[PDB]
């Protein structure tokens, strides 16, 4: 999830608008 | 301000900033 | 801190302390 | 929506837990 990606990894652009509605 | 270890409010911000208008869904652990 | 108008970073904040480790969906305008 | 409820008027914590998933 987010967390795996952005929190505990370091986060990108790309992953965080796959959260964007 | 996304190319990093981003974690708790400091996530959601980026959220925020990034999704604009659209709004986005924070679902953690 | 929930009793007040809450706008932009304000509301995305007091959800992600509400709402805990249930995460939250903001969805505006 | 959100907006409306508690950025345009006053927020309440029963209408921001209609938000938690
Ligand atoms: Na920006
Ligand atoms: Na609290």
């Amino acid at each position: 999830g987010i967390v795996e990606q952005c929190c505990t990894s370091i986060c990108s652009l790309y992953q965080l608008e796959n959260y964007c509605n | 301000f996304v190319n990093q270890h981003l974690c708790g409010s400091h996530l959601v911000e980026a959220l925020y900033l990034v999704c604009g208008e659209r709004g986005f869904f924070y679902t953690x652990k």
